[PDB]
């Protein structure tokens, strides 16, 4: 005897995992655009149902590539849905106003950001039937992170960060049958078809228990 | 002196108001009744004590054998009823305590862990061949057999386990231990050796 | 100002702490919700419908996989011999890798509740017959012989009159425990002219009103 | 922002504070207890059980450890002699070692309190005679006659109608304070034929109802 | 005259005490389960009762093998009862998002974690008497930690940290004689039968006072 | 949480501050006092014999 909430909507969806990881050698700048579908884990869980809503959280813990810290000052942009990227270091687009940025050093605790509910629909979706106007691609688009360090010379510090995410106030519509099958790639359900991996395994005889 | 009848099986003690509850608790319900005589060990001059393993005892004899060899599940108090016959010319004292979870050790087979009905016998009663000390053992539920003055000693064990259901053929719940503190002493011509008479009846037992 | 103190546990990023962070965007308005049918407020809900199992999963069948579903009664069969048998372990392989439940007991550490299985006949409406569905209780023996079988716990299930019969094994815990299910020909099978020799079983499995669990774990 | 103010005594791991912290598992329910008999609230329930000392203590008994715990009487001793002496403190060494008192006093400093001292005949039914239970004082002389301890606090305990007594030590303390008992030959032992020469007494021990104990201790 | 607050069940076990020390040499990661009787102290103290009800609280003092501190960030990750350990220092189980971890570096006041209660049964056991299935062992499992620098490279510096053990919410049943033999070894109440030291220390004479 | 803010004055140890700090033993019960006679409430009760 015990409560049901092991296997609340909510519950299910807790405890922030790794989502990138993200080199910057001796360019100077990387652009991470937001995506759930990138891992094997989280796109078979999140392929349980049709339509989510549900608002995100980061965090981004930066260092050397072994361990070490430096005292190194560093800016996390944000661009919304509709902004025009950055394409170079000194581009104009780092200097923008609207875009919301955070200065952090990285002899510090790590950054945490919380974005809301981005989407002009209702509820995101991870299947779209129809067509756009040419493959069969939603519109939700949730935004793009851009990394730099500041400064007008590049500095002596190669910097590897990795970004987790949480999800915050999760609902569900429409559930669905799990994927069975390996995945090819991160845009359509395609699947290999010249061979089909059964669900379960075999046994020799049926009444061999 | 009175005759309890419990099933089709009786017994004689007397009147003697002197139980002792374990832990201040009575069996009941909420989470097969007689009185099952077991054999008798002889109580020698230099004999060191016998253990038996609960409810291991009665998976041999009875209908209980076979409702614990068929059943899953399993729950149930107890009632020990231990009685020493020895005459007004012999001198002795017996410890009587049950044990919760009594785990042994080597110096261990299935023969010594388990004996079944008969029993087995300690080898270092010192130290009740489980690391612990024989001084200490009257914090468990205890009774003490004095022969000059009685000869009856009864224990109420309730149920004692973490879940509330358990299986009865692989875990053993306590133990019961009878030791010589002071050895059996007599002139010669008389008896040299002392009958230990043991009875079990379950109570509130609970079958699923 | 105040005095205040700093205790161990300082800048430490703990990944499962429900902490409320400062937003990225303030003035921002979120499109307010609409009612969309279809909401799933616990995985319990998903865990109570009835997903077809896998019995016959032979070394055959793996080339082509639809006939795994299905498992094939004859008239050639004599009487009073087994049919088919399985385990009643939603968490292991086997058959139960199949299902909805099993799928959700691998996102999972500890589970326990009660079933059902379903079973379903697919054969002409001119035949006729009966069958054995004996449940073994946990930890005990298979059953060698339909007699022995017949004391135990069981349902005698005649496809001329029912097409479908539930079977509810009573308690399953995960911390051996299976829950042997055989079919036995009761009858052997009749059939007049010109109605088929062979038919097909499927079967049926969910979850109770009682069935919860917990500790969640990643597969 | 409010204006804060960080005092000395910050970033300090002391290793005896009452600090809630941070969960690591948030959603996760554990298992709701039961009731099963014999908790214990205090450890002063286990200070209350009459336990065996170890009286008997000599040199040539540590091979055959089974008899310490009792020490004989007999019917070759003459009247008015000594049978066996003790000091009265459960913190050092000699008898007190080996009952749940004197272990539980090796986990504390200081304690305080009265005790009560029981003994037990476990001779032949048909024997009888007398003993004397003398108890100094502390700070006081142990007597050298039986004349003398008659003198002090005592108990006259004869084994023909009772067989066990029961001696109140008055107040111990510790912060030398010795409280010998001392057991005299009243009367000598008769017995008539057939039963055995010698006996056996054991001896029992446990705290009163006003026992406290502080100041925790690792041994 | 005072109170008899010294003696409760609670007080009798508090002051966290070490249970454990590691060392981490220029491999590169430890593996270290959860265990109470690893030491000769808190096994003697937690064996006077048998069932036994508690959660803990943990607390990683980090150093070098002599005091020093430098700028390093490390990792900690709890493994559940029930889950697979990490094998290698770049395995997937490092990046499971279920398996809580903790991020500190060497130049932070130390970390602090809480574990719940994590038994399927109602209280733990440290006596079973039955059979699992080989040996006489119970199955509480309370858990286990794993300890590494992040990073791609070896880092180089040594690193020894010790563990602290806090235990809260105490309570118990079933008081037991004290052990009063030594230990052979963590998983059975072995002794040395060959001789048996005596409880108390010897005299010479009964009456020798 | 809560935001706060650091004024200057921070980590400077006051030789004469009434500030209240962690005690070393949490259980520890003291020994209750007595009435002993003779108590000085102030310095002003020697200052006139």
């Amino acid at each position: 005897h015990h409560s049901t909430q092991e296997t609340a909507i909510g519950n299910f969806f807790s405890r922030a995992g790794l989502v990138s990881i993200i080199t910057m050698p001796t360019d100077g700048y990387v652009n991470w655009d937001i995506d759930l579908m990138g891992y094997a884990q989280l796109r078979r869980k999140c392929e349980l149902f049709t339509y989510m809503r549900f608002d995100a959280e980061f965090t981004f813990v930066v260092a050397k590539p072994n361990g070490v810290l430096v005292p190194q000052l560093l800016q996390y942009m944000y661009v919304p849905p509709g902004a025009p990227k950055p394409t170079s270091r000194d581009s104009f687009a780092w200097q923008t106003a609207t875009n919301p940025s955070v200065f952090v050093k990285m002899t510090d605790p790590p950054a945490q950001v919380s974005v809301p509910f981005m989407s002009p629909a209702s509820a995101y979706q991870w299947f779209y039937d129809g067509y756009p106007t040419y493959g069969q691609c939603p519109n939700n688009m949730m935004g793009t992170f851009s990394i730099r360090t500041v400064g007008t010379e590049k500095s002596p510090h190669s910097i590897t960060l990795r970004v987790y995410m949480r999800i915050k106030h999760v609902r569900a519509w429409i559930p669905r049958p799990l994927r069975n099958q390996p995945y090819l790639f991160k845009t359509n359900p395609n699947y290999k078809g010249n061979d089909i991996k059964c669900t379960s395994t075999s046994r020799d005889k049926i009444t061999t228990l | 002196v009175a005759q309890l009848t419990i099933g089709n099986s009786t017994i004689t003690t007397q009147e003697a108001a002197n139980i002792v509850i374990a832990y201040g608790e009575w069996p009941e319900y909420c989470p097969v009744n007689r009185f099952f005589t077991l054999d008798t060990k002889s109580w020698a001059k230099d004999s060191k004590g016998w253990y038996w393993k609960f409810p291991d005892v009665l998976t041999e004899v009875g209908v209980f054998g076979q409702n614990a060899q068929f059943h899953y599940l399993y729950r149930s108090g107890f009632c020990v009823h231990v009685q020493c016959n020895a005459s007004k010319f012999h001198q002795g004292a017996l410890l009587v305590a049950v044990l919760p979870e009594y785990v042994l050790g080597t110096i261990p087979p299935y023969a010594t862990t388990q004996p079944g009905q008969v029993g087995a016998v300690l080898t270092h009663p010192y130290v009740l061949d489980a690391g612990i000390p024989l001084s200490q053992l009257t914090v468990c539920p205890h009774q003490w057999i004095n022969l000059r003055t009685n000869n009856c000693a009864t224990i109420i064990v309730p149920y004692m386990n973490t879940v509330p259901f358990d299986s009865a053929l692989n875990h053993c719940n306590f133990g019961l231990l009878v030791i010589p503190v002071v050895p059996l002493d007599f002139n010669a011509g008389a008896t040299s050796e002392i009958p230990i008479t043991v009875t079990i009846a379950p109570m509130c037992a609970e079958f699923a | 100002g105040i005095p205040t103190e700093l205790k161990p546990g300082t800048n430490q990023f703990l990944t499962t702490d429900d902490g409320v962070s400062a937003p990225i965007l303030p003035g921002f308005h979120p499109t307010p919700p609409i009612h969309i049918p279809g909401e799933v407020h616990n995985l319990l809900e998903i865990c109570r419908v009835e997903t077809i199992l896998e019995v016959n999963n032979l070394k055959t069948n793996e080339t082509t996989p639809m006939q795994r579903l299905c498992f094939p009664v004859s008239v050639q069969s004599k009487t009073g011999e087994l049919c088919a048998a399985f385990r009643a372990d939603p968490g292991r392989d086997g058959p139960w890798q199949s299902t909805i439940l099993g799928q959700l007991c691998r996102y999972y550490t500890q589970w326990s509740g009660s079933l059902e299985v379903t079973f379903m006949f697919a054969g002409s409406f001119m035949a006729t017959g009966k069958m054995l569905i004996a449940y073994t209780p946990p930890g005990g023996n298979v059953p060698a012989d339909r007699i022995t079988a017949m004391l135990g716990t069981h349902v005698i299930w005649d496809f001329g009159l029912q097409s479908s019969v539930t079977l509810v094994v009573p308690w399953i815990s995960n911390t051996y425990t299976t829950g042997i299910i055989t079919i036995w020909y009761q009858t052997n099978y009749v059939v007049p002219i010109g109605a088929p020799t062979t038919a097909y079983i499927v079967a049926l499995a969910a979850a109770q009103d009682n069935f919860t669990m917990k500790l969640c774990k990643d597969t």
